[PDB]
RNA sequence: GCGACCCCAGGUCAGGCGGGACUACCCGCUGAGUUUAAGCAUAUAAAUAAGCGGAGGAGAAGAAACUUACAAGGAUUCCCCUAGUAACGGCGAGCGAACCGGGAGCAGCCCAGCUUGAGAAUCGGGCGGCUGUGCCGUCCGAAUUGUAGUCUGGAGAGGCGUCCUGCGACGGACCGGGCCCAAGUCCCCUGGAAAGGGGCGCCUGGGAGGGUGAGAGCCCCGUCCGGCCCGGACCCUGUCGCGAGGCGCCUCAACGAGUCGGGUUGUUUGGGAAUGCAGCCCAAAUCGGGCGGUAGACUCCGUCCAAGGCUAAAUACAGGCGAGAGACCGAUAGCGAACAAGUACCGCGAGGGAAAGAUGAAAAGGACUUUGAAAAGAGAGUCAAAAGUGCUUGAAAUUGCCGGGAGGGAAGCGGAUGGGGGCCGGCGAUGCGCCCCGGCCGUAUGCGGAACGGCUGGUCCGCCGCUCGG
RNA sequence: UUGAAACACGGACCAAGGAGUCUGACAUGCGUGCGAGUCGACGGGUUCUGAAACCUGGGAUGCGCAAGGAAGCUGACGAGCGGGAGGCCCUGGGCCGCACCGCUGGCCGACCCUGAUCUUCUGUGAAGGGUUCGAGUUGGAGCACGCCUGUCGGGACCC
RNA sequence: CGUUCGUCUGACUUGGGUAUAGGGGCGAAAGACUAAUCGAACCAUCUAGUAGCUGGUUCCCUCCGAAGUUUCCCUCAGGA
RNA sequence: AGGAGGGCGCGGCGGCCGCUGCAAAACCCGGGGCGCGAGCCCGGGCGGAGCGGCCGUCGGUGCAGAUCUUGGUGGUAGUAGCAAAUAUUCAAAUGAGAACUUUGAAGGCCGAAGAGGAGAAAGGUUCCAUGUGAACGGCACUUGCACAUGGGUAAGCCGAUCCUAAGGGACGGGGUAACCCCGGCAGAUAGCGCACGCGCCCCGAAAGGGAAUCGGGUUAAGAUUUCCCGAGCC
RNA sequence: ACUAUCCAGCGAAACCACAGCCAAGGGAACGGGCUUGGCGGAAUCAGCGGGGAAAGAAGACCCUGUUGAGCUUGACUCUAG
RNA sequence: CGACUCUCGGCAACGGAUAUCUCGGCUCUCGCAUCGAUGAAGAACGUAGCGAAAUGCGAUACCUGGUGUGAAUUGCAGAAUCCGUGAACCAUCGAGUCUUUGAACGCAAGUUGCGCCCGAGGGGCCGAGGGCACGCCUGCCUGGGCGUCACG
């Protein structure tokens, strides 16, 4: 999503310059030859004088966008949606869920209908996840930096990322105006609200009607199973993760 | 040069980044495309958006021999066997191609077929309110007329894969596959001097 | 979040529309808040400051302070209320400027176009 | 001599057209060298820079004298692929397209030639009228050395028979402009100022941004969702009211010349016995002409029909006018130019070309006394602060003063102690076991919740009623 | 620089600025996904925060999956042996032996030899080969992305 | 600048106007002069021209650690 | 020389955790410590509004040198130096202040191919008056060719203007891709007197050629012929 | 006679790693610094030309470089006429 | 004890780094298509109660007019205006004005230089105002040549 930024390509070569040689007790840098002001016989054309051209002016031909295959792509969104179930990962990254019922955190297909922020706040309170909504509406502040002299001036933590499936439901008017709450449809779910930062562990609430698709899109280990051609779900390099349990097996011990 | 590299061959002698050509406005192209289909089908609501019919055809030369494809129109021929008038073809909704030519039978047909096909799902509007014309339809026919998005009639690239269980007979065996081929092949090269002595 | 496509975000373009305004873009700037009483009576929340307004200042070291407004200074973003003053080294006494933003109209002149402008405003904040 | 025409001349004749400017993109010409080849001449740089012209909102190109070799495709343009490939190249250095295929976008038309002769049926101008980007009338002229109509190879003419062919009214959609459109300035504290902290509340389809005396959703402008009104554009489209062409069948059938093509010379190309172009010489045809990427002859085959004209869209855009954004720069940076910057100033000239942003919330910009020729000082006044008009902060080099220390033709430096100074108290402790004073309960119970293991047993709390050790 | 305290060069001092970067093509290594496949890169659809994201076009787009030959044109008929990690059996011996190294072969193609037989008479190929040649086969491992390093074209570390 | 010196009615000295412009002018000729620039002026651009040659090339610790020799090269201060 | 590993520091972006008007950043300090080190942590001060740490990722990311760039500052150093064109002195006045201003007196120089009186180029207000903060007048100044505020240039006769010189441009025509380069190459020469008659472009000189002015007076500054008086001329 | 010298006023620049007494030794083969000795006592003024291999200039002589340019010709390859 | 030199600290200087900013720059994307003989771009000179520049304008000269909004502009001073045909260093644009030039057009040009024609309005004189370049096209008027003819 980077735009791209450069120098001129004048940019410091735009004067009249050629170097004195030697003979004259001055290093052989190119002089502004004009005479009768400030400028003639200073340094030019250099990244080492005032004025001058800097070493590599950065061009508009950088390599700005990568490309990621399709496939890891789809790996690792899967691998984003399953970190955000176990509650311990979510904990990890900052979200305060301790008072909300189950972590999967299936929400009736009521919420779908609300369209008042005041709603919006009201269903939130009744599944326990108002907590993370209150502190990401707070810690909102100032970007130290140079940021702020640019057109970002306010960050914040993230909250709740709520999923819908309707596909015209209102619910995302209601919520689009609280700090840190995104609302993204199961249908074209993204890794950069599933990881935030690149860590995994996002606080989402589903819509049943977004869970009940959730088998549609990404389906399972069998081949046609699913909208995405060519996509399996990835396999476990270990069938079972228990250390504890492999090691003070019978077999083992 | 140093190493066991590839010989380089950079072509970046001359003033390479005066030419630069960078597609930042990729994105933007595709909505400025995007918007104008949509416009253009606002200005021809009940017209398909897809455009005029067209024909079907093999793509040429011997790697794409046997692939088929939109052409560029139907040939004179094609439209006077379906009763299409060359000028009426235009206006209706097809594509006329009078480069083109009919070498062989099936090609012909298929194209023949496909018009009349495109005949049978055809609804004109009469220019006025009187439906003098003989070519309209009815009002039920109008009274129910959207706009279709895509290719309403499909073309079928290459021949579907189908295998299939046969016996195998005893001419089927000792045909000798690659006897016929060095054979033909031979009549191919002895063919001038099989001509050179029958004139002598 | 702001949805027009025609509108700008941007610091530098907002600082710029705001300080190089012309005089009749500063009017609606320097807008101040109506009384309670005023805001009850007319509906309306906020109006811009006139020269004849009754006003009270709400904000400063002037907070409580009535007066009538002598001036509207559209140039320095200021208004001079009556009586509002400070002494000089040498005695003289000065007006001081306040910002229309920090205080409250609790007297409105009306002349004929006042009243077409409450009506105006009223309805929106009505309906 | 009167006349008709041809060619030409002169008009401040009546009405009209042209010249210059702009540079990003586009069309035409002209045209290097530095450079690479580790030298250098062909080659490369490059059909580039510079030079001279011509347009537009795009331009140019464009409807096969095209490809191919296939079951064949079917105008132009652009993208991907073809492909760093075929080819070219002191076959060195290097260079280098096209066809097929997939996309974006699609659209085909107008003439000249034979074609009124029962009627130049055509056009312009003056004048008059009107229903006025035009129509009609009249009079002059142009034009037969040809205006109009028919026809354009996909045809067509001719012959014979059947189907098709203006005005308004009211909206929509497109572009612009305006108006209106949520919620605290409630209480306490600190501060010059609350926009900070604490308490109590409200809006949110509005928590983009900005302003205001400090981090402001609710102080102000705005933002969101909408509503209302005004004005363009004269096409495109949605409902209302009022003979010719196509098709079937059957003897003519006209199609562009110093042009094509060939030779040679030069240049250009990937184009190689010659890719395009150009000069000069030769110089066409109509059972003909141009191509099929090796020069030639002959026999077949495939394929087109040049030398006249127009043509949207997809495409390009360091200029102009108007918008939006950014992982960009932050006053030696970013454009040379954040500022009366292409300015001051320099050169006869072509040209060259800077430095220079920040008091304070508000000038509240320092009254007045005294010294002094004045500039200024010393008091004093404003301010939260002198932050005291190049005034936010205010480093180093270097300098003055005050205090300390050392020094016989350098000083500084490493190690090790000492003398003197400057610092520090988590710089360094005052508790821990046994005994007279203050002050809490087991065991068991009723009850309430919630656990561990895989049906037994567990802890806690509050209440009782026996109990006594802490 | 063989050799600097040098009678060898640069350096009066201080502040700020000041030099291996970006892009293309390869290569080895490493990391990630998939795997005889891989790549969705240009387009299309969609996207109410979006120049993100998400979906989709490949039955042949690019690299791979097959060579050799100037070309015409042909195109892999399915291996053993020695040493070997590890596993197994018996009580040092035996069996099976991956990768890798070494040795000898077979098959494909260029060149050369060869020829029963069928056949459209010039083709075929039972057998039989070779001190020849190949960037071959008898192991499918590749494709895409990311990063460091190296070579090369570019201002190309800076003057 | 001082003193000294050459010429001084002629191929004499001088103002203004005008002509000749860069591989060009102009030259009683020294490669002289052509705006302090001449064995090819000055200005802008190509151009950040090329350089096997000179100078510089910015934080710390830890581990490993050279060569000035072979062959070929218009190769000899350079490369492979 | 060279390679590699692990760390320290700078600025962004995505995340997480914080600080700050009960005082952030930056800067200063014979303050105290931690780390072999790059560095870090705390204390005191100044300052008055923002800043940090951890994970990931990215970069115009670390200076002592380059006769490196720009800016600032030393020693040299109160030093080198202010010496051509003969020369000043006295009294008074003014003024805060006089070697340097003004008046008077004296002594000297330029010596009329001048250090005098007027013009052409070139300059452009420097001309005159009044006033004076600083700067400038390489010592000084009360003073000015500085600075500030005002004032000032009068033509029928003086010039330009008119004419032509060397020469320059240029219609048509010729060349040229165009810019542009060519004027004798002759082209119905674009008109002149009284229908009639005739018929061989412009620019270029305030020293060349040339209509017509004199004397006296007048201002702070003009007029060496412009204003006034008188007298003429074209 | 005018300077220099001394005063009032005004007031630069070149140059500068750090500095500044010698003998001998060794050392890049002629040291201010190193080694061994001689020595060595604040701060100042006028001069002076022994040293600082003093300053001024990336040696112009010489060589090298696959760097030029001016001129010549029986060099090579071209070219107006 | 002092002077000098060197050094350490405190305060004061000199200088303008650092920090925090920013109506500027740079980069990317989008929309639109509009200069001139009806005189453009560019150049000059003027113009305000107090202005030099920048900005604006053109003898109607920091502006006239229309429309919109609706009470200012301000550095100082004076005027105008307010329940209004109505303030504004306001916005916007349809009505106007628009000096000397410049492709630049009567001829020139280091010249406010040198010509010709018409002409309101008050024979002749004085006029305000305005014309007079070149190439070209259609038409028109006046002409030239035995160039091709016809009849007299
Ligand atoms: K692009
Ligand atoms: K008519
Ligand atoms: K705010
Ligand atoms: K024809
Ligand atoms: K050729
Ligand atoms: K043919
Ligand atoms: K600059
Ligand atoms: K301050
Ligand atoms: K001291
Ligand atoms: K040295
Ligand atoms: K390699
Ligand atoms: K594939
Ligand atoms: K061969
Ligand atoms: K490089
Ligand atoms: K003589
Ligand atoms: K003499
Ligand atoms: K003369
Ligand atoms: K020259
Ligand atoms: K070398
Ligand atoms: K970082
Ligand atoms: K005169
Ligand atoms: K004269
Ligand atoms: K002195
Ligand atoms: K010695
Ligand atoms: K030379
Ligand atoms: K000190
Ligand atoms: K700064
Ligand atoms: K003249
Ligand atoms: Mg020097
Ligand atoms: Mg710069
Ligand atoms: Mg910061
Ligand atoms: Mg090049
Ligand atoms: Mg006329
Ligand atoms: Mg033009
Ligand atoms: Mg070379
Ligand atoms: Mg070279
Ligand atoms: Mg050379
Ligand atoms: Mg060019
Ligand atoms: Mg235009
Ligand atoms: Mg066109
Ligand atoms: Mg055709
Ligand atoms: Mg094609
Ligand atoms: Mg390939
Ligand atoms: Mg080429
Ligand atoms: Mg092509
Ligand atoms: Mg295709
Ligand atoms: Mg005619
Ligand atoms: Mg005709
Ligand atoms: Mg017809
Ligand atoms: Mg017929
Ligand atoms: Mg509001
Ligand atoms: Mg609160
Ligand atoms: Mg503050
Ligand atoms: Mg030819
Ligand atoms: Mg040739
Ligand atoms: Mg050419
Ligand atoms: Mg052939
Ligand atoms: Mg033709
Ligand atoms: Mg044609
Ligand atoms: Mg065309
Ligand atoms: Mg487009
Ligand atoms: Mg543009
Ligand atoms: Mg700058
Ligand atoms: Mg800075
Ligand atoms: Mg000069
Ligand atoms: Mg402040
Ligand atoms: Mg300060
Ligand atoms: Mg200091
Ligand atoms: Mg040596
Ligand atoms: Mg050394
Ligand atoms: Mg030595
Ligand atoms: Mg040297
Ligand atoms: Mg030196
Ligand atoms: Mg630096
Ligand atoms: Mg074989
Ligand atoms: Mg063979
Ligand atoms: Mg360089
Ligand atoms: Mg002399
Ligand atoms: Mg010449
Ligand atoms: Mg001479
Ligand atoms: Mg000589
Ligand atoms: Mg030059
Ligand atoms: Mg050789
Ligand atoms: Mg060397
Ligand atoms: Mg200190
Ligand atoms: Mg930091
Ligand atoms: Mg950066
Ligand atoms: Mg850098
Ligand atoms: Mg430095
Ligand atoms: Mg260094
Ligand atoms: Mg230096
Ligand atoms: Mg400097
Ligand atoms: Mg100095
Ligand atoms: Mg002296
Ligand atoms: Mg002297
Ligand atoms: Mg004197
Ligand atoms: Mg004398
Ligand atoms: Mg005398
Ligand atoms: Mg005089
Ligand atoms: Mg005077
Ligand atoms: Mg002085
Ligand atoms: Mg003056
Ligand atoms: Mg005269
Ligand atoms: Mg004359
Ligand atoms: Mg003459
Ligand atoms: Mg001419
Ligand atoms: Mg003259
Ligand atoms: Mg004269
Ligand atoms: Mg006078
Ligand atoms: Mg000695
Ligand atoms: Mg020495
Ligand atoms: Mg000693
Ligand atoms: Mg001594
Ligand atoms: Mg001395
Ligand atoms: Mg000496
Ligand atoms: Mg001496
Ligand atoms: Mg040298
Ligand atoms: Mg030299
Ligand atoms: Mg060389
Ligand atoms: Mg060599
Ligand atoms: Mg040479
Ligand atoms: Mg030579
Ligand atoms: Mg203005
Ligand atoms: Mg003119």
């Amino acid at each position: 999503k980077r735009q791209p930024y450069a120098v001129s390509r004048r940019a410091g070569h735009q004067t009249s310059a050629e170097s004195w040689g030697t003979g004259r007790a001055v290093s052989r840098i190119p002089r502004v030859p004009g005479g009768g002001t400030h400028r003639a016989g200073q340094g030019a054309f250099g990244n080492m004088c005032r004025g001058g051209r800097m070493f590599a002016p950065t061009k508009t031909w950088r390599k700005w966008h990568r490309r990621v295959n399709v496939h890891l792509r789809r790996v690792a969104v899967a691998s984003a949606l399953a970190a955000t179930s176990v509650p311990s990962l979510v904990l990890a990254r900052g979200h305060r869920i301790e008072t909300v019922p189950e972590l999967p955190l299936v929400i009736s297909d009521s919420a779908e209908s609300i369209e008042k922020t005041s709603q919006a706040i009201k269903i939130l309170k009744q599944v326990g996840a108002y907590a993370d909504a209150e502190k990401a509406k707070d810690s909102v502040g100032i970007r130290p930096g140079k940021g702020k002299m640019r057109n970002r001036r306010y960050i914040n933590r993230k909250g709740p990322l709520i999923v819908y499936g309707t596909e015209g439901s209102k619910i995302v008017k209601a919520f689009r105006n609280l700090p840190g709450v995104d609302v993204a449809n199961v249908e074209r779910l993204n890794l950069l609200d599933l990881a935030p930062g690149g860590h995994l562990g996002r606080f989402v609430i589903w819509t049943e009607s977004a869970f009940k698709k959730l088998e549609e899109v990404y389906g399972t280990f069998e081949a046609p199973s699913l909208k995405k051609k060519g996509f399996i779900l990835p396999r476990p390099k270990m069938a079972n993760a228990d250390l504890g349990r492999i090691i003070n097996s019978d077999e083992v011990q | 040069v140093k190493h066991n590299n590839v010989i380089p061959n950079g072509h970046f002698k001359k003033h390479w980044q005066n030419y630069v050509k960078t597609w930042f406005n990729q994105p933007a192209r595709k909505q400025r495309r995007r918007i104008a289909r949509q416009k253009n089908a606002v200005k021809i609501f009940p017209r398909p958006t897809s455009g005029p019919l067209r024909p079907i055809v093999q793509c040429q030369t011997r790697k794409y021999n046997m692939k088929a494809r939109a052409g560029r129109g139907f040939t004179l021929e094609e439209l006077k066997s379906a009763g299409i008038p060359k000028k009426l073809a235009p206006t209706i909704g097809i594509s006329v191609d009078h480069r083109r030519k009919n070498r062989s039978l099936e090609g012909m047909q298929s194209n023949i077929q496909r018009l009349k096909t495109y005949k049978a799902k055809l609804v004109i509007f009469p220019r006025r309110a009187r439906k003098v014309k003989a070519g309209d339809s009815t009002p039920e026919e109008l009274a129910n007329a959207t706009q279709v998005q895509g290719d309403y009639m499909p073309i079928a690239r290459g021949e579907k894969r189908s295998v299939e269980v046969v016996k195998v007979t005893e001419e089927m065996k000792e045909f000798k596959a690659y006897g016929k081929l060095r054979v033909e092949r031979m009549n191919q090269r002895q063919l001038g001097a099989r001509q050179k002595k029958a004139a002598e | 979040m702001k949805r027009n496509p025609r509108v700008t975000s941007s610091r530098r373009k907002c600082r710029k529309a705001h300080f190089t305004a012309p005089s009749s873009v500063r009017r609606v700037l320097m807008s101040a808040a109506l009384s309670s009483e005023l805001r009850h009576k007319y509906n309306v929340r906020s109006i811009p400051i006139r020269k004849d307004d009754e006003v009270q200042v709400v904000r400063g070291t002037y907070k409580g302070r009535e007066g009538k407004v002598v001036q509207v200074y559209r140039r320095r973003w200021v208004i001079h209320v009556e009586r509002i003053t400070r002494e000089k080294v040498n005695g003289s006494t000065v007006n001081v400027g306040i910002h229309p933003s920090k205080v409250i109209v609790t007297k409105l002149k009306l002349d004929k176009d006042r009243k077409a402008l409450l009506d105006r405003k009223a309805r929106g904040r009505a309906a």
